[PDB]
């Protein structure tokens, strides 16, 4: 009830033996009330590694866009090795999400790495069960087995109505997912553990399919973007290999899918100036001449009928001559080219003192031989070129009708393949502008260049006019354990990549949050412009180039801080070759550096220092000593991780107060939720995501199940929890619910709609479906639904959530009336209050935990010693949460070796690993998730509190009591023993 | 009674019978995912034999219904496990036990 | 409990090794954060298992020539006892002595 | 969105007289050069006689016996007539709208993969 204190685990290894004499009932009783229940003590075991590869292949849809719907490709099994290193190896195919599949290398939530299934981004399949939201259901197959050498499964993505659906070996798989989120893209992944071998097909030059595709299902080789090629790469990574080391790499750039669709403006409507009779014809005439020499140049020519194999030209006249449509036909040209200048900022004009005499209209060759002839070259470039902004508006207006052209394709009804099919609707060329090949883009602009060299020199004045925030940039620093507060250090940073890189020194207390240099943690230098922050910014040294090697020596004697760019050291405006001087100790400093979005770099602390480069040209003799030079292992660094998480609101919150009421007269105890700011300068709203610390947990088996009743109240199973919305406050900004432990967004502009949902159906062998569960992490109800039945109304607004964890099911009320609003669930899950809000008011919400007739409080539902009280209390365990969207994570030592080499055109890609890789994995009950053991390295707390749990079972096995000696063998194993004896870290 | 369930296909022919000798690596857990026990961290497989009822009656009847060579899963309801009188310090009073169990080398 | 009393004695003679071998080698990262934290574990391991009396001759002769090269040899390295240590690790020894 | 609805060519013997009527609903702009296609079954695509606003009629090889198209700007019909038949005649015909007049275009790719197709008719020859 009160939280993690080790002095009750002091005071229970009191309990157990005094004076060297055991005392075997009190040993027992704390055995028998402790260790079974496997919950409010940390768990430890040992997982394997998990990484995930995909084809780099990203397909969806949207309204308006030019991809295709249908997908299927093919993935086959060569080598399969089933329990390597005491576990069974892990090996999941299926489709994963752009955005919000983010697997990381150990840690996670669920006992171990997640790969393919493990949230409600990702769907697979491994031969026997369907994996979403981290829960595994069976499927019925006419093959029931693990995926096994020789094994084959097709995979088939629909989106005009979303289902994946799996078949194994030719036989059809009976469950399918339905109803999942079409935001983002979608793009095959394949999960796997060390000890595997497999092979991408997905048809065409790359591999060959084994089974014939579904009718309507387009190969994945088809949807590869024209501007890249073929390539396996893994989803996600903070890190590469390369021949100086490990490579430190920043975020990637992603695209979505409404960047597909195409958006130009409008022109149609734009008038025009009197300038069409005056100028548009000249701007006509000027193109015919430059299409017939086009035409003259190459075999083509003039003759009286129109002919294509005879080379005849149509009109066959000098002066172009045409009827009506024919001559209109380039009329509009003009007028649309005029239109388009004029709905940008171009101002179009003939302002040339009459420059159309001037012009020569005379490079005639005689190369002519027939009647459309003679058509004069203005030399328009030789008397003036292109200014590049004047380029640069020819390319605008190329990518405007690329853009207009692609909607009407995409109106019709047209699609993007890589190869080109006229029957198929199919186009390799219609994707937006940006997206095109160079050669297309070349294609599409020379005869907008001569128009635009027309316009000038005819005399044209036309002249050219939050959450994201965390995933664009990624801090890399030593660990607080290395943390210098005397001698002279250095250390070297090489910018392969050129641009949004910072490095330098921070402070053990350095936020993850903050940029560097912003606050006064950390002095740090920038490269791409060339400055140095320590609280704010100024001009500093010059910017770097690639391949630049800048070092950062530190010296505590003088407190100064000095950056050398390859072997010079940089100066300020006024000369000063220290960056910065007069630097206080107090903590210490680390090395620290930060990346941008594509950015690349290498981290060289100097470990060896024959590899550190330009070490002896400035360092050496000046007395200053590498950073980690006499350790025998390699520094162990932390890095931000971009991964939201809920953690509890700290005292000293400047924007936000807590408040704990209870005891009251007719009120039941209360957390109040206060803005400390609000209604004054230097304050920030925004959406706030809070939980209440403590999760309520349902049954295993669902079988059915004025003064309270005395009987019903020690029969009943429901449970009531409400939240008030104080007046001011608006009701249409606020969703009261509950939440599963796996909640992991954190958007700026939540919706009701934007929640995660996917429904798993199980069918027959004729397609009868029998069962459909959904899933889902969010089940909340809006206040705008309660407001809207009905300015700012005195009366507050009451919201009672009843869940009942016998039947499974939850209801929802506001002022005391029932809502059609209701939720259904599995057995075995637990959910956490919670409530999503916009604070618009001083006063915003207060979470009430108290009782109604012949219904339980909260609290018996928490706490298991107070199962029976119906008076309901507020333990100090019970505290309210608030969503994070960064933290801090530790990098392993090591990672797996998965190597990528397509085996040939029949063959398709292949990917193999068999190097093996084990963690040890410290487990929290409450939340259901687990972190690294070496991460306790900063965490001060739960490592106390494990020791202190090690010391208590020593304490119950003490003095000869093998009983619970073998009882505790269960907990801790002989394998985890054996791995920890040799953890070096 | 106890539920078997296949995970990977066996010989198919060479059941067990009573008097022989079955060595087993398996991995057991709670009905809620809490393992506790599993074989291959001490990497020495259970040796037993069918009708001594040295293990308990739901084991037995999972082992002798599998044949040689396969992986499959049991499921053991509480009254063919510890039930009431359970493991002091590792098994709740009352829930049921999943197994994991791999037959091989039969004797 | 029964475990495999043979392997364990192979790593622990193993990791002693090791790790006089690393404090041989000055380094500025000892294994678990100092040198105290380093040794002693593996000290405790080693008596407990000398006096349960698993060390076999060989094992016994690795452990006096780990201890003592020079004083400890049968007809460069340095000993656990020439370098400097805290008091723990002295009581430790102490115990081996005895 | 331009559709072109092509109705006709019904199953005859050689030499029997063929309609075929076209007809483009859709914007009136841009509309001209209701050109014709043919895709034999498994075999290439071939140009039929090209009609253009204008009354432009280009010619190729697969306009070989009595082929008589004529085209009305008014409500966008044309009206094609094969008078004779030719065993290999057989195909998926195609009406086809595209603002590319006479076959010229100064502009570029942009206008000239500005195509608009149609439903097309199956013309087969016993």
């Amino acid at each position: 009830k009160h939280g993690r204190n080790h002095k009750v685990l002091d005071v229970l290894c009191s309990l157990c033996v005094c004076n060297g004499v055991a005392v075997r009932s009190n040993q027992d009783l704390i055995t028998e009330n402790l260790l079974p229940g496997r919950e409010l003590l940390l768990q430890t075991n040992l997982i394997n590694y998990v990484t995930s590869i995909r084809p780099n292949i990203f397909v969806g849809r949207a309204e308006g866009s030019t991809q295709y719907g249908k997908w299927y490709f093919e993935v086959m099994v060569d080598e399969v090795v089933p329990f390597l290193t005491a576990q069974a190896t892990h090996l999941r195919v299926g489709w994963a999400l752009t955005e919000g599949y983010s697997p990381y290398p150990g840690g996670g939530e669920g006992w171990g790495g997640n790969g393919v299934g493990d949230d409600l981004y990702s769907y697979g399949f491994d031969g026997l069960h369907l994996w979403t939201g981290h829960v595994a259901r069976p499927v019925t197959s006419p093959g029931q087995h693990l995926l096994a050498p020789e094994d084959v499964v097709s995979c088939c993505l629909d989106l005009s109505v979303p289902s994946i659906s799996f078949r194994i070996n030719g036989c059809p798989v009976q469950g399918v997912f339905e109803a999942f989120n079409l935001d983002g893209l979608f793009f095959p992944v394949v999960s796997f553990s060390a000890g595997v071998k497999v092979r991408f097909l997905l048809g065409g030059r790359h591999g060959e399919f084994k089974f014939l595709p579904p009718p309507g299902y387009a190969p994945c080789h088809e949807a590869v973007l024209p501007r890249e090629r073929l390539r396996l790469e893994p989803i996600k990574e903070y890190r590469r290999e390369g021949p100086r080391g490990p490579h430190l790499v920043g975020p990637s750039r992603c695209l979505s899918h409404t960047d597909f669709v195409p958006c130009p403006v409008d022109t149609v409507q734009i008038v025009l100036p009197p300038h069409l009779e005056r100028i548009r014809e000249k701007l006509a005439e000027n193109i015919h001449e430059l299409w017939a020499l086009t035409r003259i140049e190459q075999g083509w020519t003039y003759g009286p009928v129109r002919d294509d194999n005879k080379r005849l030209h149509p009109c066959l006249v000098n002066f172009h001559s045409l009827p009506e449509p024919e001559r209109n036909y380039n009329l509009q040209m003009s007028g649309e080219t005029l239109k388009t200048l004029l709905a940008l900022g171009c101002h179009v004009g003939m302002a040339d003192e009459k420059a159309e005499d001037n012009l020569k209209k005379t490079k005639l060759p005689k190369t002519y031989m027939m009647s459309n002839g003679y058509k004069p070259a203005p030399l328009d470039l030789s008397h003036v070129r292109l200014t590049p902004a004047q380029t640069t508006l020819v390319d605008r207006l190329a990518e405007n009708g690329h853009n207009v052209w692609a909607r009407d394709r995409v109106a019709q009804g047209w699609s993007y393949s890589a190869v080109q099919d006229i029957p198929a609707r199919r186009n390799p060329r219609l994707v937006p502008y940006r997206l095109l090949d160079e050669a297309t883009k070349r294609s599409n602009r020379d005869s907008l260049c001569q128009a635009v060299r027309t316009l000038l020199g005819y005399g044209y004045n036309i002249e050219p006019p939050n959450q994201s925030r965390w995933d664009r940039v990624r801090i890399f620093r030593a660990e607080k354990s290395y943390t210098v507060q005397s001698g002279r250090w250095y250390f070297e940073f090489e910018a392969v990549t050129t641009g949004e890189m910072r490095v330098g020194w921070a402070r053990p207390e350095l936020r993850p949050d903050v940029e560097l240099g912003a606050d006064e943690l950390a002095y740090v230098f920038n490269g791409h412009r060339g400055q140095r922050w320590h609280l704010g910014s100024e001009p500093f040294g010059r910017p770097w180039q690639s391949g630049d090697v800048v070092g950062c020596m530190i010296d505590l004697t003088e407190n100064t801080i000095i950056f050398t760019l390859n072997g010079e050291v940089l100066m300020s405006d006024s000369g000063s070759e220290t960056a910065f001087r007069e630097i206080e100790i107090g903590d210490g400093f680390l090395p620290v550096c930060s990346l941008g979005p594509g950015q690349v770099g290498h981290l060289n602390l100097g470990q060896d220092v024959s590899s550190l480069r330009f070490f002896a040209i400035c360092g050496l003799q000046e007395g200053f000593e590498p950073f980690a030079i006499n350790m025998q292992r390699p520094v162990t660094t932390w890095f931000s991780k971009s991964l939201p998480q809920f953690e509890p609101v700290p005292p000293e919150h400047p924007h936000y107060e807590v408040a704990r009421m209870d005891g009251t007269v007719d009120t039941p105890p209360c957390l109040r939720l206060a803005h400390r700011t609000w209604g004054s300068q230097n304050s920030l709203v925004e959406m706030l995501f809070l939980r209440l610390s403590l999760p309520v947990q349902f049954h295993q088996h669902f079988r059915c199940t004025n003064r309270d009743d005395p009987e019903i109240i020690l029969n009943t199973t429901t449970y009531y929890y409400s939240v008030r919305v104080f007046a001011g406050q608006e009701p249409s900004c606020v969703w009261v619910g509950w939440v599963t432990p796996d909640y992991h967004q954190h958007d700026m502009n939540f919706d009701l709609s934007k929640v995660r949902a996917v429904t798993v159906t199980m069918g027959d062998e004729q397609g009868n479906v029998h069962s459909s569960l959904k899933c889902s992490n969010c089940y909340m109800v809006w206040g705008g639904d309660f407001v809207s039945p009905g300015r700012i109304s005195h009366t507050d607004l009451v919201i009672g959530c009843l869940v009942d964890l016998a039947t499974g099911l939850m209801t929802f009320t506001a002022n005391g009336k029932e809502s059609n609003t209701f939720f259904q669930v599995e057995p075995n899950t637990k959910l956490f209050p919670a409530v999503f809000v916009l604070p618009t008011h001083q006063n915003v919400i207060q979470f009430e935990l108290g009782k109604q007739k012949n219904i339980m409080p909260l609290s018996a539902a928490m706490f298991l010693s107070e199962r029976k009280n119906p008076a309901p209390q507020c333990p100090p365990r019970l505290e309210v949460q608030m969503l994070m969207p960064v933290s801090w994570s530790r990098m392993p030592n090591h990672f797996l070796q998965v190597e990528t080499r397509r085996a040939g055109e029949r063959l398709g890609w292949a990917v193999q690993c068999q190097d093996p890789l084990t963690m040890m994995a410290l487990h929290i009950p409450e939340e259901n998730r687990c972190m690294d053991i070496l991460e306790l390295s900063e965490r001060l707390d739960l490592q106390r509190f494990h020791s202190h749990t090690l010391r208590l079972y020593r304490a119950v096995c003490a003095l000869g009591n093998n009983r619970v000696a073998h009882a505790l063998c269960s907990h801790v194993d002989q394998a985890q023993l054996l791995h920890a004896l040799e953890d070096a870290h | 009674g106890v539920e078997i369930e296949t995970i990977s296909p066996g010989d198919g022919r060479t059941f067990p019978k009573k008097g022989q000798t079955c060595v087993v690596h398996y991995t057991g857990m709670l009905q809620n995912g809490k393992k506790f026990d599993s074989s291959r961290d001490r990497n020495k497989p259970f040796k037993f034999r069918i009708g001594k009822q040295e293990v308990i009656k739901g084991f037995e009847e999972g082992a002798a219904q599998m044949s040689l060579g396969q992986r499959a899963k049991l499921t053991c309801t509480p009254d063919v496990a510890y039930g009431a009188t359970g493991h002091p310090g590792v098994i709740p009073p009352n829930a049921t036990l999943i197994f994991d169990v791999e037959l091989l080398n039969l004797e | 409990p029964a475990i495999p009393l043979e392997a364990l004695r192979d790593k622990a003679l193993r990791m002693l090794g090791e790790a006089v071998r690393d404090g041989g080698q000055h380094a500025r990262d000892p294994v678990g954060g100092s040198v105290e934290f380093q040794f002693v574990p593996v000290l405790k391991l080693v008596s407990t298992l000398l006096v349960m009396g698993i060390f076999g001759d060989e094992d016994v002769k690795q452990i006096l020539k780990m201890i003592e090269p020079e004083v400890f040899t049968e007809e460069l390295e340095e000993g656990l006892l020439q370098m400097k240590l805290p008091e723990s690790v002295k009581l430790q020894m102490c115990n081996l002595l005895e | 969105q331009v559709q072109l609805q092509e109705s006709g060519g019904g199953l005859m013997q050689a030499g029997g007289s063929l309609r075929l009527s076209c007809t483009a609903s859709g914007s009136i702009f841009s509309i001209n050069s209701m050109g014709w296609y043919r895709q034999a079954p498994g075999k290439q695509r071939e140009l039929v006689a090209t009609i253009t606003s204008g009354n432009s009629i280009n010619y190729a090889d697969s306009v070989k016996g009595r082929f008589t198209i004529s085209r009305d700007n008014a409500k966008n019909t044309v009206y094609l007539q094969m008078n004779s038949l030719k065993p290999e005649d057989t195909a998926v015909y195609y009406c086809n709208a595209d603002r590319v007049p006479n076959g010229y275009n100064p502009w570029g790719t942009p206008n000239d993969e500005y195509d608009y197709w149609g439903q097309g008719t199956q013309v087969t020859v016993s």
